[PDB]
C-alpha cells in the first residue's frame, strides 16, 4: 500500500477553507488516519477511519473519502492549524506530510554577508555566512559567488519557523571552505531570490 | 491516556538503545464480571521521526499477551516488549545506524476493529543520537557588523542542543536563533543573529550566551564590529 499526499505545503491566510489529500494506492475501506503536528510539538490524532473527530477536535475541520482518494478540509482557519498534517493507512505514512504556513505580506529579505573570523581562519577552515531577515514567503535562493564563479556542494542553510506576530521567516546560509581556498580568492558574494526582490540582490566583501 | 518516555540516548554506531514508555493506570480495563480491573488487549505502537522527515512506523506489542508486529524494514534488529506490572513497553532497537537518529515515540491503540491503527494518543518523543562522534563543545565565532546585523557562529559541537541567548536573556527583540545543521565532518554548526539600530553597535555591548549542556561548556562571546 502507497500512501501519497498533496501539495506538500501550502499558506492560507486566517478564515480561509483549505483542503491536503491523501490518495492511496488501492481501496482500503475508510481506514485513513490523520495526524497533525504543530512546530517542534509530537503529533496527534486529528481524524480517525476517514471522517471521525478525534476527541476534542473542534468541528471546522472535516474529513471525507471519495473512493481510493481522501481530504481533509480545514475550514475558518486559524494560527493555532500551522504545522503539518499526516495521512495514515496502516502501517504506512505518506512521504512528507503537507506543512500549512499563514499567508503574510510578501516581503523581500534583508540581506548582510559575514567573512569568517580570523580566529577560526587560524583552525584551516573558513565559514561565511548570509543572513535573509524577516521575508515571506518561506521560499528563498542564495547563490555563492567566489570570484563570480557560481559555488556547488559547499553550502548548507536552515529557516526559522514563522514569526507570531509578522509570519515573516529567516534564513542562514553558511558557505564552508578551506582556508587555502579562502586566501587565494578576492570577491566573496551572496546572491539572493526572493519573490518580492524584481531583481537578485548581491551582498559583497573582499577579503 | 498519559504516556512517559525515558530520556535522551546518545549511541555508537552497532550499539544497542532501550526506549521506554509507561501508560500509568490504562493497561487495565474493568470488567464486571470479575468485579475488577484486568489485562486489556490494547496496542502500544512505536515509530520515530528523523529530523526534517515525516512519521515511520517501526512496530508495535499487544499488552494482553505480547504479540508483536514489527516493520519488515528492522527485522532481525527490534524487539518490542511489555511488562504489564509497571505498564511499560520497552523498545530494543539493536546494531544501530547513523540514520537510525531520529525522535522515537510511543502511541496508544485502543485496538478497535472499526477504527483500524488509530493512534488516539503520544508520548513526547525520546531522541535518539546515533553517531561515530564524541561529545564536544563549540568554538563561537563573532558574525561582525538604519539597522545593522550581528551575530555568533556556535560551530563543531556534538550532541545537540546549543542554547543561545543575547546579553543574558535582556535583548530578545529581533534575536532568530536557527536550527542546526549537521555538517558533513559529523558535527553539528548553528548561528544566532539579532538586528539592532546602527547607531547602537558603537555604545551598546552585545554578548551571545552560548550553552552547550553536553559538555558543560558556557561561552559569553563579545561581538563587536571588526
Amino acid at each position: 500500500i502507497q500512501v501519497t499526499q498533496s501539495p506538500s505545503s501550502l499558506s492560507a491566510s486566517i478564515g480561509d477553507t483549505i483542503t491536503v489529500a491523501c490518495e492511496v494506492s488501492q481501496d482500503v475501506g475508510w481506514a485513513v488516519n490523520w495526524y497533525h503536528q504543530r512546530p517542534g510539538r509530537p503529533p496527534y490524532n486529528l481524524i480517525y477511519t476517514a471522517h471521525n473527530l478525534a476527541p476534542g477536535v473542534a468541528s471546522r475541520f472535516r474529513g471525507s473519502r471519495v473512493g481510493t482518494y481522501f481530504t481533509l478540509t480545514i475550514n475558518n482557519l486559524l494560527p493555532e492549524d500551522v504545522g503539518t498534517y499526516y495521512c495514515q493507512v496502516f502501517d504506512s505514512f505518506a512521504p512528507g506530510g503537507t506543512r500549512v504556513d499563514l499567508r503574510g505580506t510578501v516581503a523581500a529579505p534583508s540581506v548582510f554577508i559575514f567573512p569568517p573570523s580570523d580566529e577560526q581562519l587560524k583552525s584551516g577552515t573558513a565559514s561565511v555566512v548570509c543572513l535573509l531577515n524577516n521575508f515571506y514567503p518561506r521560499e528563498a535562493k542564495v547563490q555563492w559567488k567566489v570570484d563570480n564563479a557560481l559555488q556547488s556542494g559547499n553550502s548548507q542553510e536552515s529557516v526559522t519557523e514563522q514569526d507570531s506576530k509578522d509570519s515573516t521567516y529567516s534564513l542562514s546560509s553558511t558557505l564552508t571552505l578551506s582556508k587555502a581556498d579562502y586566501e587565494k580568492h578576492k570577491v566573496y558574494a551572496c546572491e539572493v531570490t526572493h519573490q518580492g526582490l524584481s531583481s537578485p540582490v548581491t551582498k559583497s566583501f573582499n577579503r | 491516556v498519559r504516556l512517559d518516555q525515558s530520556g535522551t540516548a546518545v549511541k555508537k554506531p552497532g550499539a544497542s538503545v532501550r526506549v521506554s514508555c509507561r501508560a500509568p493506570d490504562s493497561f487495565t480495563v474493568y470488567r464486571p464480571r470479575l468485579s475488577a480491573y484486568f489485562i486489556g488487549e490494547f496496542n502500544i505502537h512505536w515509530l520515530r521521526q528523523a529530523p526534517g522527515q515525516g512519521l515511520e512506523w517501526l512496530g508495535f506489542v499487544n499488552i494482553f499477551r505480547g504479540a508483536v508486529k514489527y516493520s519488515s524494514r528492522f527485522q532481525g534488529r527490534i524487539t518490542i516488549t511489555r511488562d504489564t506490572s509497571s505498564e511499560t513497553s520497552y523498545l530494543d532497537l539493536g546494531a544501530l545506524k547513523a540514520d537510525d537518529t531520529a525522535t522515537y515515540y510511543c502511541a496508544w491503540d485502543k485496538n478497535v476493529d472499526d477504527n483500524p491503527w488509530r493512534l488516539d494518543s503520544w508520548g513526547q518523543g525520546t531522541l535518539v543520537i546515533v553517531s561515530s562522534a564524541s561529545t564536544k563543545g563549540p568554538s563561537v565565532f563573532p558574525l561582525a557588523p538604519g539597522t545593522a546585523a550581528l551575530g555568533c557562529l556556535v560551530k563543531d559541537y556534538f550532541p545537540e542542543p546549543v542554547t543561545v541567548s543575547w546579553n543574558s536573556g535582556a535583548l530578545t527583540s529581533g534575536v532568530h536563533t536557527f536550527p542546526a545543521v549537521l555538517q558533513s565532518s559529523g558535527l553539528y554548526s548553528l548561528s544566532s543573529v539579532v538586528t539592532v539600530p546602527s547607531s547602537s553597535l558603537g555604545t551598546q555591548t552585545y554578548i551571545c550566551n552560548v550553552n552547550h549542556k553536553p559538555s558543560n561548556t558556557k561561552v559569553d562571546k563579545r561581538v563587536e564590529p571588526k
